[PDB]
């Protein structure tokens, strides 16, 4: 959860140089990002997801 | 035990651990010591609470219904299904096929209803919970002959005691439970479509064995399911949308996530 | 953009300048809206403590 | 079906408010109450299902954010509860200066603004 | 010497060659095989054609446009009317096979885009109306491809399938699908993607006409783009080869 | 016929268990099976991929 | 076992055991046999009740709250904190850092409230106590869906039985608990200051699972904390002043001790 | 797998203990750890100080 | 297998990757190291931060135009105000370090050009007026790059540096500079050039504020050229990492 004591940091990306595109080639591109846990990853206290919800028993 | 970090130093080689192609779909097995200098620290952390068992091995209410000692509704019935609630359903839906034993627990609570009958001195109520396997004689009335429970299993509980609990083995004609089904009841691709076709767990009934008092009383039974000896296969993504029905996966379309100000915003 | 696939594309294009920013977000997998619905985030939201390294792959 | 479910974030759209008969398969739409801002991912619609029960409902709106408080000269601002709609910031002064004392984020027109302006100290 | 960007696959009387390929994904690390004696339940002897059934079948092609949401295919249904495979699964009551999927796209060095090619086991889908269930015609497209929809399908008294691309018709997250054996076609890196899938099910054999085990989903995550002057028609082709296929319960043909 | 096993203690003292029923579905839960193999989901490829080498060469 | 005394005799040496300098801060290790003649007596006394465990290992009430079966307050909530009471707080504050397992015990008692409803015949009340870890879905109402307690821990108690008790491990992201903190929530030295910043133990809820009777009833739950497996570091002086707040150490100034007549008075 | 230990008796007769749960946080309290070392609080100085000698010489 | 066109460099908490690189030039065949006990002169113990000081610092970028003469950088001056390196050399009286220089340029297969990237030790420069000497501001540019001039600087009563590109401000020959460890960036062959320089001086340590040991000179020998339609803004970036840095004589900060 959001706690200012356990702050994480900031992740940013910047243009190092400039995109170099030849004539007759689109100059607007897209990047994609994937995230994965490392070998040292670990979690430690079962709880209930905030997202799941219900107003009354289904069917 | 989780893997400890390894100490490394500077490097000017031709080894390119960071550069890779995700077109293959192979997740890169890089560690922090590959793209920076690291210290060697022993890691004593443990993935003991992340095992499938510890994850699904908790009691969760899957239904509750109310029956009275007078009037019309004298007994209660429930068609066994784990899709009635949202929390346990969403925890179970992480996997395509699951095999698990079940620890059932029942909580029964009574309440006096508003009336006008004078001189009310009740006695202790006893409850009977009868399970009928599919194909059995379902009770048609509260004083039905079927309540004999010769072959059928039954549990009798007197109010004021500890809640009843029993253990049920892996019941299935298949080799594992199916959380999802992509087929039809008939071979002609018509009729019931979905996990409803596979479902066939029978019906559960409940009644007051005695009236107890001359005044009205309403009882409510709560069903709790704790999975144990869990084995699971083929994981799948968690339900982004909210559930709507118990017999089907029908949903209302929703966005992937929640919107922020711009692509350079550190706050929600 | 969350009601389409455009939520997954990072738009980098050639410009007459250098050193500008592409993106930035905090390291909060459980709380940040960016990582909340990822597999990692959906698994974290069932727990209370997390500890380990994060891998980001940019294609 | 009965009356649609009450939600703190949004309010039933006109004219559904003045309606008491909802057949099965009837859709009702909501709207964000002041200040509350609409959330683009969620859609504010509910349907009466066959069981005469409305579809699952979640907060379709979120509290609006008041502007940044600023920086009072020779003063300290205390923000115990964020800067969302309904919060209260506290204005204090350093040792050696004499100083309103508090400001409230309230709806003023079509957006939310602070009440008392920054004092002088 | 060798490179690793060239790969040939030979099955039956058919061969597939590739000059720009990524690796080959192998299911869940399991290679398809036959059924063992200690895990079978049906008692009569199975038939194993092994040549005609185990060959590359090439479905139709689909045009990839600047605004295409994506396509999906049910493999037991896709090959139902094609070759001996269709005749075998038609007469027989039970069937068991693993599917190898090869999806190929061709372009230049001036074209850009990205496709996700994923095999989903048990892809149960939803309906536009919350009450009611989807019709067989909407869920199953044979000899053709079904297309997703960019915008939500309207709810009325209908049996149409919810085709939203961001919910993949299952209400889940399209990004999280990677949990299933998948691959990418990045037009700057690889022309084709190959996935080998074993037989996944909860029972040893199953009727191949009323249950569809796996579903192939090709979804463009980055739209196709090019500058005027270059080719505007870019098709996508899918070749499916059944592997280690065995059948049981010979009975009158089912239409 | 009892079973004596180690408990879950912090890093950096044995318990005793007897089964009373005869069904093997009435035992306690198996909470101490710490075994992993993520090579089926991560790295499901056919040709091995060494980390330091280029992926496509 | 405590150290026995040693027998000594007269002395006319140059050894000066009594004379010392306390400027160093070294406590003098002199025994009575150094400044007088002593006998040798074996000492059988024992410091067994002075150990950290035996000191803090006792049940102590840290909070109690009241909820009803009708009206407005239908359920109760409490943000976990050990600073609510004075006795256990002052016993714990002897040390800067403490690490300990917790044995929680709950006492629940009901009472009939004055009304005018006739014919009152209640049934046995059952109570549910649900713990929500921080970040969880807190109940907004008494009939909330969150009460399913799938992942969340819960305890159900029927009145007339033995009080519920469970054991909680050392929960902390640090390596020890902190009774005192000298810092701010933000790195800019602004915002919350004190031990409140470190606190993050979640919230505990409680409700009646059934109405029980047509008349009003108010229940009160009491929380008892017994520390066990205690390990402590850096001791500090006991609180001379009286406590005022739970989130901070703010106090009103008080004298060092109590005043007597003169400096030569043998009485208080 | 039981533990037999001496009890707390007066100066101048064994007890038996079995653990039933598997968490090591559910055991009883450790009431019999009589170990002391007051040299950290009393006498924390760097140079040793003999009792009979003068402190500052 | 391997190629030799890919190279990664890791220093401190920073990493540099390259897909099209030539070899790595290593000074005069000497790798930077620390000072030995048999060659030191100062007697107090040195400080060696070794992590924060030894990391990649990225100066600003410069646009390469069809008519750019070239740029030069004094390394002790360039990193003077950047990171702990600046704070260390500020408080201390003596310093000793080796500099690794990475210069990167990005383009297409339709762009042409050629840069010489050279490290000159003791690049003493001249003044437009024969009498008088150049001003510190003209010789030293911090947080920025100094540019050469295509045509000769006019002589008057001024302290301006002679910036003629053909004389490199030293009056010598630009072609003969290759005697210094250098590299080329040919836009058809390599994206970046990397040079590793040890500590060269006539004394063991030296004050890093009054003497600049080496100077980096990036000079386009063949002008940038392209046809209309392709990208017109092509920047050049320089990353410098100090190596084996030690300091002596702690004193009050010098501004
Ligand atoms: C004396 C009372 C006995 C009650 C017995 C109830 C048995 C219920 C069995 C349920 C098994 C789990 C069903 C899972 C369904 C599925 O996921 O396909
Ligand atoms: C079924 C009910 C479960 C209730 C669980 C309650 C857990 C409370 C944990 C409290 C731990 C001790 C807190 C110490 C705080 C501190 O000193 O920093």
């Amino acid at each position: 959860a959001s706690d200012e004591y356990t702050a994480g940091g900031f992740i940013t990306c910047w243009y190092q140089t400039n995109i170099v595109v030849p004539a007759d080639a689109q100059s607007s591109c897209y990047i994609m990002c994937f995230v994965s846990a490392c070998n040292d990853f670990s979690v430690r206290l079962l709880k209930d997801t905030p997202f799941i919800s219900q107003n009354s028993f289904f069917q | 035990r989780v893997a400890d970090t390894v100490g490394t130093g500077p490097t000017n080689s031709e080894a390119i651990p960071a550069l890779t192609a995700a077109e293959t779909g192979h997740t890169s097995q890089v560690v922090p010591g590959d793209t920076m200098q690291t210290r060697h620290v022993k890691n004593y952390h443990s993935r003991s609470e992340s095992t499938v068992e510890n994850f699904l091995c908790r009691s969760a209410c899957v239904y509750f219904t109310e029956y009275k000692n007078s009037g019309s509704k004298r007994y209660a019935e429930w068609v066994v299904t784990t899709r009635q609630a949202a929390q346990l359903r969403r925890k179970l839906e992480f996997f395509t096929y699951i095999r698990f034993d079940l620890e059932l627990t029942f909580v029964i609570t009574s309440t006096q209803q508003p009336s006008t009958t004078q001189n009310q001195d009740a006695q202790i109520l006893t409850h009977q919970i009868m399970y009928v396997p599919p194909g059995g004689p379902v009770p048609d009335k509260v004083d039905s002959y079927v309540w004999q429970t010769s072959t059928n299993p039954s549990v009798f509980w007197t109010e004021g005691n500890a809640p009843p609990r029993m253990s049920i083995p892996f019941l299935s004609i298949g080799n594992a439970y199916s959380n999802f089904y992509d087929g039809w009841s008939e071979f002609s691709r018509n009729g019931v479509y979905g996990i409803n076709t596979l479902n066939n767990m029978g019906t559960l009934y409940a009644r007051h064995v005695n009236t107890g008092s001359t005044g009205p009383i309403k009882s409510t039974i709560r069903i709790y399911f704790k999975p144990k000896h869990v084995k699971a296969w083929i994981p799948r993504p968690p339900r982004l949308c909210q559930y709507e029905k118990a017999k089907n996966v029908n949903f209302q379309p929703s966005g992937v996530t929640t919107t922020r100000q711009s692509i350079t915003t550190m706050t929600n | 953009k969350v009601n389409s696939m455009e939520a997954y594309q990072i738009p980098v294009r050639s410009n007459e300048g250098s050193g500008t920013q592409v993106f930035g977000f905090p390291l909060q997998p459980g709380y940040s809206s960016v990582f909340s619905r990822t597999l990692l985030g959906e698994i974290l939201n069932y727990y209370t403590h997390w500890s380990g390294s994060i891998k980001l792959t940019f294609m | 079906c009965e009356v649609p479910t009450r939600l703190n974030s949004a309010s039933l759209k006109q004219p559904y408010i003045t309606q008491n008969y909802f057949p099965v398969g009837t859709v009702v739409e909501y709207e964000c109450r002041p200040g509350y801002r609409r959330e683009p991912s969620l859609s504010p619609k509910l349907t009466c299902l066959q069981n005469l029960k409305w579809s699952t409902a979640v907060e379709f709106c979120k509290k609006k954010s008041c502007p940044n408080p600023g920086e009072i000269r020779n003063g300290q601002i205390d923000v115990p509860g964020g800067i969302l709609f309904g919060a209260t910031i506290s204005f204090s002064c350093n040792t050696g200066y004499k100083l309103s004392t508090s400001s409230f984020c309230l709806i003023s027109g079509s957006s939310v603004q602070w009440s008392d302006p920054l004092p002088e100290c | 010497g060798y490179s690793d960007r060239v790969r040939s696959i030979t099955l039956g009387n058919s061969t597939i060659t590739t000059q720009e390929c990524a690796n080959v994904v192998v299911g869940y690390g399991v290679w398809p095989d036959y059924l063992k004696d200690s895990e079978a339940t049906a008692e009569d002897q199975p038939t194993q054609p092994d040549v005609a059934t185990c060959r590359f079948y090439t479905l139709d092609s689909v045009q990839w446009q600047k605004t295409s949401p994506g396509w999906w295919w049910k493999l037991p249904d896709a090959l139902s009317n094609l070759g001996l495979f269709g005749q075998n699964m038609q007469y027989h009551y039970l069937g068991r096979t693993g599917y190898t999927i090869h999806v190929q796209c061709n372009a230049s060095k001036f074209h850009q885009g990205c496709l996700l090619v994923v095999c989903v086991p048990e892809a149960e889908m939803g309906c536009a109306t919350l009450d009611n269930t989807p019709s067989s015609a909407e869920l199953l497209g044979g000899d053709a491809a079904k297309e997703f929809a960019g915008e939500p399908i309207a709810s009325g008294s209908n049996k149409l399938v919810q085709r939203v691309v961001y919910n993949a018709g299952m209400g889940i997250g399209v990004g999280n699908l990677t949990i299933f054996p998948h691959q990418w076609i990045n037009l700057r890196t690889n022309n084709s993607a190959t996935i080998v899938m074993p037989y996944t099910n909860s029972v040893p054999m199953d009727n191949m006409f009323r249950h569809n085990n796996i579903t192939l989903m090709v979804i463009p995550f980055v739209p196709l783009d090019y500058c005027p002057g270059s080719t505007t028609y870019v098709p996508i082709t899918v070749t499916i080869a059944p592997m280690c296929a065995e059948y049981n319960g010979l009975r009158l043909a089912s239409h | 016929g009892a079973q004596v096993s180690t408990q879950k203690t912090g890093a950096h003292i044995h318990y005793t268990n007897i089964n009373y029923y005869k069904d093997a579905a009435s035992n306690s839960a198996t909470r101490q099976d710490f075994a992993q193999d993520p090579g089926k989901f991560t790295e499901p490829v056919k040709d091995i991929m060494i980390k330091s080498l280029p992926a496509l060469n």
